[PDB]
């Protein structure tokens, strides 16, 4: 079962933010990069590199 | 009289007896300290013996008179047995001891001049490794030496006590890192050279804890792991994540998990045998 | 340093210190409280008397003379051995002998100091030995002679019950501690009173 690997980081946001950080990758301009997948509710597969946009853009937004 | 030797005698004994490991001898060694000593002391084992040395100078503060010029005597034979005898607790001993002698102002400035415990002391204070215990023993002694020294005229000492430049980079680093107790000890010591030698040198607040709180926010680095070819794979490889403690998730129905980074090899270990 | 103080030290010299087995550490001790004395201030003063079984005697008499004084001390201490009045064979000590001379010292210093300003005393002792009834009338009279003349007489009992002693010291205000551990000599010099 150690088929495949990926580097990724876990996102466990409450079930309310989460959404919104789907928000953040569709109708976003050089965007929709950011969410690999959504594991959980709870917990998405996201970025790398992309995290500091999102915490970023999430604080900047209301 | 013949009392005195028996009593303080018991106190001996005790200290004798659990002497080795750890740090008992501090308050025993003081009672003892006030009922040739320093001859006598020196035939008994190195620790505690140390921690008599320390405590008895700092202790004598007419007869007192005579008592520290006795002392001055066989200051010598402490400054042999300081030497040779150099954990972190037998340097702190060492150079308490020293650092007391220091005061006492019995030592030669000439003789400790050339010696190796005072490279030691600097040797210590110079190396980012050793702990705020072993500094602030290293620093007392810099400045009691340098505090020994009422003169500086005749000093040789006082040329040696230099080394405390050498010590600048080791307070730029303890500053880089937030060592507020190492840095205070270098203060210590740059305030004491300047002391001696320097006739010769020419509501509101309720938002700050939330502005502290907006710089930790969450996320971890991370690998996942897909496409695990069978059940007992993934269970294994989980099982093994979870006992190193290691798991930000997992679910049993995707053949899927999370591992943060610092486990991250010796998962790739595990993966490779068995 | 205003103010001139005299501070008279009786030392009770019974044999009671064959128990203590030392006196002679009894001695550097007291010598070292007494050299701190002296060198708190310029005005310090102080007196010296052996409290002995068949009598009292003034072993010395300001801080300078502090070597003066260790050597008469150490000389007048070896001098009042004498095999008489040995071990108990005389539980008690002529403490109201020694507070009397005590007093007459204080008198004389403070006369002295009249023609200037005023001068302020107390008496320490340092009781080894027991009271008893005979002793009772002379010892009073020394003590309220003290209390009257505002004089505190402060005991530090090291072994044996002065009983007078410790009224002693409730009389004229003074402190009284009975030691447990003797080898604390020292500090309870200094710190007790």
């Amino acid at each position: 079962m150690v088929n495949v690997l990926k580097g990724v980081l876990i996102e466990c946001d409450p079930a309310m933010k989460q959404f919104l950080l789907y928000l953040d990758e569709s109708n976003a301009l050089g965007k929709k990069f950011i969410i690999q997948d959504i594991d959980d509710t709870h917990v998405f597969v996201i970025a790398e590199l992309v995290n500091v946009l999102q915490e970023r853009v999430g604080e900047l937004m209301d | 009289p013949g009392v005195l030797d028996r009593l303080y005698g018991h106190p001996a004994t005790c200290l004798a007896v659990f002497r080795e490991l750890p740090s008992l001898a501090k308050n025993w060694v003081m009672r003892m300290l006030f009922l040739k000593k320093e001859f006598s002391k020196a035939q008994e084992e190195s620790t505690g013996l140390l921690s008599g040395l320390r405590i008895w100078h700092t202790q004598l503060l007419n007869l007192r008179i005579a008592l520290l010029g006795g002392g001055k005597a066989w200051s010598d034979d402490t400054s042999q047995l300081g030497p040779d005898k150099h954990v972190l607790h037998f340097m702190v001993g060492s150079p308490s001891a020293a650092v007391s002698q220091d005061l006492a102002q019995l030592l030669s400035q000439a003789g400790l001049m050339k010696s190796t415990e005072p490279g030691e002391p600097p040797c210590i204070t110079s190396a980012g490794f050793q702990f705020l215990l072993l500094d602030t023993p290293a620093q007392l002694w810099y400045f009691m030496l340098q505090y020994l020294q009422t003169a500086q005229s005749r000093g040789m000492d006082l040329v040696e006590i230099l080394s405390f430049l050498f010590q600048l980079s080791f307070s730029t680093l303890g500053k880089d890192y937030s060592v507020e107790g190492m840095s205070d000890s270098l203060l210590n010591f740059l305030q004491h050279l300047r002391e001696f030698g320097l006739v010769f040198q020419r509501t509101d607040q309720i938002r700050l804890w939330e502005l502290e709180r907006d710089r930790l926010r969450f996320t971890e680095g991370v690998l996942y792991n897909q496409f695990l070819s069978q059940v007992d794979f993934e269970l294994l490889l989980a099982h093994a994540r979870e006992l190193g403690v290691l798991v930000f998730e997992n679910s049993a129905k995707r053949l899927m998990v999370v591992t943060p980074a610092g486990h991250s090899d010796v998962k790739r270990f595990w993966k490779r045998q068995k | 340093e205003d103010e001139l103080n005299l501070l008279v030290i009786v030392v009770d010299a019974n044999p009671i210190w064959w128990g203590k087995q030392t006196l002679s550490k009894c001695i550097d001790a007291v010598m070292v409280l007494g050299n701190s004395h002296l060198f708190m201030n310029r005005s310090n003063k102080l007196a010296v008397i052996a409290s002995h079984i068949q009598e009292s005697r003034f072993l010395y008499p300001k801080y300078e003379l502090l070597t003066s004084a260790n050597e008469v001390i150490v000389e007048e201490i070896k001098d009042l051995m004498t095999k008489s009045d040995i071990k108990g064979q005389h539980t008690e000590t002529l403490l109201a002998g020694s507070l009397a001379k005590a007093l007459c010292y204080i008198h004389r210093m403070n006369k002295e100091v009249k023609d200037n300003q005023e001068m302020k005393s107390r008496i320490l002792v340092i009781k080894a030995a027991e009271d008893s009834a005979l002793q009772y009338m002379n010892f009073m009279n020394v003590i309220f002679a003290a209390q009257k003349q505002n004089i505190l007489i402060d005991a530090c009992v090291l072994d044996s019950d002065s009983g007078l002693l410790q009224q002693a010291c409730d009389i004229t205000g003074g402190l009284y501690l009975k030691v447990p551990q003797m080898p604390s000599l020292l500090q309870y010099l200094l710190w007790v009173f």
